[PDB]
């Protein structure tokens, strides 16, 4: 057939990327293989270099939607793919590529948990991504012989 | 005389390449700590299941091996002759003498008288260990030239022998001596058993350890 | 004393098709006659999955606010650096939490913990800098700010010692307690083995479930092109199904072992939940429930899992 | 319709009308592995098929010699579609796509039996021939 | 239910389709698959049911220790019967299972003031019997 496809998810007859290696062999090996016996290298049979066959990019596919009954938008995420790859907004998270809702860069509480410290919501319209918040924050009056005391109160249940 | 070898005759069951891992193989490897017979410069010894042949020499004593069944005629009989030139493989019926050899003017060739019916013809200290099998008619032989600094005793360490010739011929090889040369101006024989032997490779694909 | 309780383990999700088959077809065409199995193990998954966060979220989310400790910092006694945030170490850590975190393919993918490790790290910051400057009263509803001092002698009175005893002994309690947050550094450093075994385990599983792809289980290969490139379609059939019920067989075994362990890890991140509740956000009188002794305060540190 | 939006496709995935909020898994996406080359080293020859094939004689089941024909051009093809062999019973492989299957060695058992001597060699079934003159293992990877 | 109307590698998913076009003998190879197939369903079914049956017990065996220390008693552990400081509990039944009202009390409106653990008067030291000294900015006072 053809010449060296390198870095191309290629079915081969010596499938995966044909990125390439540094490796050194021993006067004789033919292919390459690992732990499980996962073909993760190869001693190239043509030009006899070491060429990391890694296995073709996967990844689960998540529709985030704020419910059909307030809206038909959608969000889509691909999980723990670049977001170069994947065939407005798109944006990276640790989780993956995040397509179809904004970045905001406010803090509310979690709504809809995608990762990372990464949740989403429908609020600002569209679908927005932020990194969730911890809390509000309640600062002290330490000192070294100062207390306080409640005066008036309250029953809950 | 016999020896006790430590760590010797672990060859790489075949190719592909493997980076660190421990993978665990089962083939026909020298039990670890086996008996080697000491050899000293012979009489026929019998192939069996292999034969691992460690061969601690400057000079150029060892020169190559005679295998086969009958170890003559009527019956082919693999001859690996080295001579001041190179290798000459031969399976033919040939006429081996009581003492097959050469001399050393530089007047040699002794081993045979005849040689009818040839079917394969190839021609072209330092321990020298070298592994033969013939499993389904593939002579599989497997060397390690790795320099000593003794004279001709075993030493203590470890080597991966590296898969050298393979001949695709089909003799019954269940005997085999050494040629030798003579005077005119040591080795170590040991026998493959099935054992299994936790591979460690290296990311160059080197057997580094082995258990 | 110290005492280590994993509350969560890693999220996985295997791709049922993509594990079988492997991108072939034929074999999936073979695979839609079993029906909805490989759907029950993606919801059995995902309902693991999703647990382990709210594990996560159950332990540490004990707080409303993020509490900050004041910056001139006298306590009467008890000085914290080895237990405070310290902003020159990553994920603003503390030195004791720096040493835990230093001790311990094919339709194959590993899920992100929704929570990353600075904002646990941050739960925990205001969790300590609640209980070192308002004590339990942060637990019940509003911060009252007391001198550590005076809260050290409400706790000896907690354990049944009159407050003269922590007056008088003052200098002594401070410096035993600090000498005694001094070994758990070097004690730590020569520890941490319930958390390193969950991480085995699940290693293991999943190395099984990969080491299983390589068995023929009485077929003539273990290669799905080298049972469609080297047999026709009809005879195909009759060695693909043997490939398709070992592998439908390890992959049920795998999930049915994650549910088992998932139960456990559930039970013991409940547990941390109730001691978080009962030893940092007040002072237990349970006998060897925070510790062995008379209980007078705990504080948590966090550590990979 | 199922394929029209990630919402459809979350709709067909629950089976309902109606999708409260949370986040589903709804599909998977899968980088196309598509450009099949070939970088095996052509053999550019031509096995000899004929000759051990339709010869001026053959050996008989007691001395039937396994001719080694390897490292050629190994065409099935043009045995197929000549079709002067009666049998082609290709027990362990395929023998339609024989020719493009890459082996490392194959063998040639020359000999003659009679009509009803035929179906004696089997890999498995014993007999006159298969237990006496020329026996068939049951790891037969090749072609009658 | 739903996975009595597979095949798994069977001709239909009908016991009186398979005895029913096909004959006796070649009738068990095909029963036999469906077989296979169902009990492997039936056990996957069971085996789920251990494992939430294990959870549901878990729950329960949580109400029950609630219903013995939030109802029959008042609990001092922290944030077992409510938030805040447990006063009492009541509960109520729902479909499988069972609500708790918590009645809990919450302090309020706090007024910072200055302390000291210990009060210096002719050359003793008094410590207060179950309060605090706070101060008006004048006058010493014990509070609880």
């Amino acid at each position: 057939s053809t010449n060296l496809v390198k870095n191309k998810c290629v079915n081969f007859n010596f499938t995966g990327v044909l990125t390439e290696s540094n490796k050194k062999f021993l006067p004789f090996q033919q292919f390459g293989r690992d732990i499980a016996d996962t073909t993760d290298a190869v001693r190239d049979p043509q030009t006899l270099e070491i060429l990391d066959i890694t296995p073709c990019s996967f990844g689960g596919v998540s529709v985030i939607t704020p419910g059909t009954n307030t809206s038909n938008q959608v969000a889509v995420l691909y999980q723990d793919v670049n977001c170069t790859e994947v065939p407005s907004n798109v944006f990276q998270t640790r989780a993956g590529c995040l397509i179809g809702a904004e970045h905001v860069n406010n803090s509310y509480e979690c709504d809809i948990p995608i990762g990372a410290g990464i949740c989403a919501s429908y609020q600002t319209q569209s679908i927005i991504a932020y990194t969730m918040s911890l809390g509000a924050e309640n600062s002290v009056a330490y000192s070294n012989n100062s207390i306080a005391i409640p005066t008036n109160f309250t029953i809950s249940v | 005389a016999y020896t006790n070898s430590f760590t010797r005759g672990v060859y790489y069951p075949d190719k592909v390449f493997r980076s660190s891992v421990l993978h665990s193989t089962q083939d026909l490897f020298l039990p670890f700590f086996s008996n080697v017979t000491w050899f000293h410069a012979n009489p026929v010894l019998p192939f069996n299941d292999g034969v691992y042949f460690a061969s601690t020499e400057k000079s150029n004593i060892i020169r190559g091996w005679i295998f086969g069944t009958t170890l003559d005629s009527k019956t082919q009989s693999l001859l690996i002759v080295n001579n001041a030139t190179n290798v000459v493989i031969k399976v033919c019926e040939f006429q081996f003498c009581n003492d097959p050899f050469l001399g050393v003017m530089e007047s040699e060739f002794r081993v045979y008288s005849s040689a009818n019916n040839c079917t394969f013809e190839y021609v072209s200290k330092n321990l020298r260990e070298f592994v033969f099998k013939n499993i389904d008619g593939y002579f599989k032989i497997y060397s390690k030239h790795t320099p000593i600094n003794l004279v001709r005793d075993l030493p203590q360490g470890f080597s991966a022998l590296e898969p050298l010739v393979d001949l695709p011929i089909g003799i019954n090889i269940t005997r085999f001596q050494t040629l030798l040369a003579l005077h005119r101006s040591a080795y170590y024989v040991g026998y493959l058993q099935p054992r299994t032997f936790l591979l460690k490779y290296n990311e160059n694909g080197t057997i580094t350890d082995a258990v | 004393t110290t005492e280590i309780l994993p509350v969560s383990m890693t999220k996985t999700s295997v791709d049922c098709t993509m594990y079988i088959c492997g991108d072939s077809t034929e074999c999936s065409n073979l695979l839609l006659q079993y029906g909805s199995f490989c759907t029950q193990l993606n919801r059995a998954l995902t309902g693991i999955a999703v647990e382990q966060d709210k594990n996560t979220q159950e332990v540490f989310a004990q707080v409303k606010q993020i509490y900050k400790t004041p910056p001139i910092k006298d306590f009467g006694g008890f000085n914290f650096s080895q237990i405070l945030p310290d902003p020159s170490k990553p994920s603003k850590r503390s030195p004791i939490e720096d040493l835990l975190f230093n001790k311990v393919f094919n339709g194959l993918t590993v899920l992100p913990p929704l929570l990353t490790d600075e904002m646990i790290a941050q739960y925990t910051s205001a969790l300590l800098a609640g209980t070192i400057t308002s004590g339990w009263t942060f637990g019940a509803g509003p911060a009252l700010q007391i001198p550590f001092p005076m809260q050290m002698a409400y706790r000896f009175n907690g354990i049944g010692v009159t407050q003269n005893v922590l007056y008088e002994n003052q200098k002594l309690i401070a410096n035993q307690f600090n000498s005694a947050i001094g070994k758990i550094q070097d004690s730590l450093s020569s520890a941490l083995g319930k958390l390193q075994d969950v991480v085995n385990q699940n290693a293991q599983a999943l190395n099984t479930l990969v080491k299983q792809l390589s068995s023929n289980f009485g077929a003539i290969s273990s290669v799905l092109n080298d049972i469609l490139s080297r047999l026709d379609p009809p005879e195909a059939e009759v060695q693909i199904d043997r490939l398709i019920t070992g592998r439908l067989q390890s992959l049920q075994t795998y999930v049915t072992q994650q549910l088992i362990r998932a139960a456990e890890i559930r039970a013991s991140a409940n547990l941390a939940a109730t001691k978080m509740s009962e030893c940092v956000l007040g002072q237990s009188k349970r006998v060897d429930f925070c510790g062995k002794g008379y209980h007078l305060m705990s504080f948590p540190q966090s550590a990979p899992h | 319709d199922c394929a029209l939006d990630p919402l459809s496709e979350t709709k067909c995935t629950l089976k309902s009308f109606t999708v409260e909020k949370g986040i589903y898994q709804t599909s998977n996406f899968r980088v196309q592995p598509t450009e099949s080359i070939v970088r095996f080293p052509n053999i550019t020859n031509l096995c000899p098929f004929g000759e051990v094939f339709n010869a001026t004689r053959f050996a008989s089941v007691y001395a039937w010699n396994r001719k080694r024909i390897s490292n050629c051009v190994a065409d099935y093809s043009v045995l197929y579609n000549s079709a002067s062999f009666s049998t082609f019973k290709c027990y362990g492989v395929s023998p339609t796509k024989l020719n493009d299957l890459c082996f490392t060695n194959v063998y040639a058992d020359s000999f003659v039996i009679r009509g009803d001597e035929v179906r004696q060699i089997a890999p498995g079934q014993t007999g006159k021939i298969a237990d006496y003159n020329y026996k068939l293992p049951d790891d037969f990877t090749g072609c009658v | 239910v739903k996975q009595l109307s597979s095949n798994f590698g069977a001709i239909s998913s009908v016991l009186n389709d398979i005895l029913s076009r096909l004959d006796p003998p070649e009738a068990e190879v095909q029963i036999d698959r469906l077989i296979t197939g169902r009990l492997q369903s039936l056990q996957t079914y069971v085996t789920q049911q251990l494992i939430r049956a294990a959870e549901i017990r878990a729950s329960a065996n949580l109400a029950a220790t609630k219903m013995s220390e939030c109802v029959l008693g008042q609990s001092k552990r922290v944030d077992f019967c409510g938030k805040g400081y447990h006063l009492m509990s009541f509960p109520q039944s729902a479909p499988h299972g069972v609500v708790f009202l918590h009645v809990t009390y919450v302090p309020a409106q706090e007024k910072n003031f200055t302390t000291a653990p210990a009060i210096c008067h002719d050359g003793k030291a008094h410590f207060p019997r179950e309060g605090v000294f706070v101060s008006n900015g004048t006058h010493w006072f014990v509070t609880q």
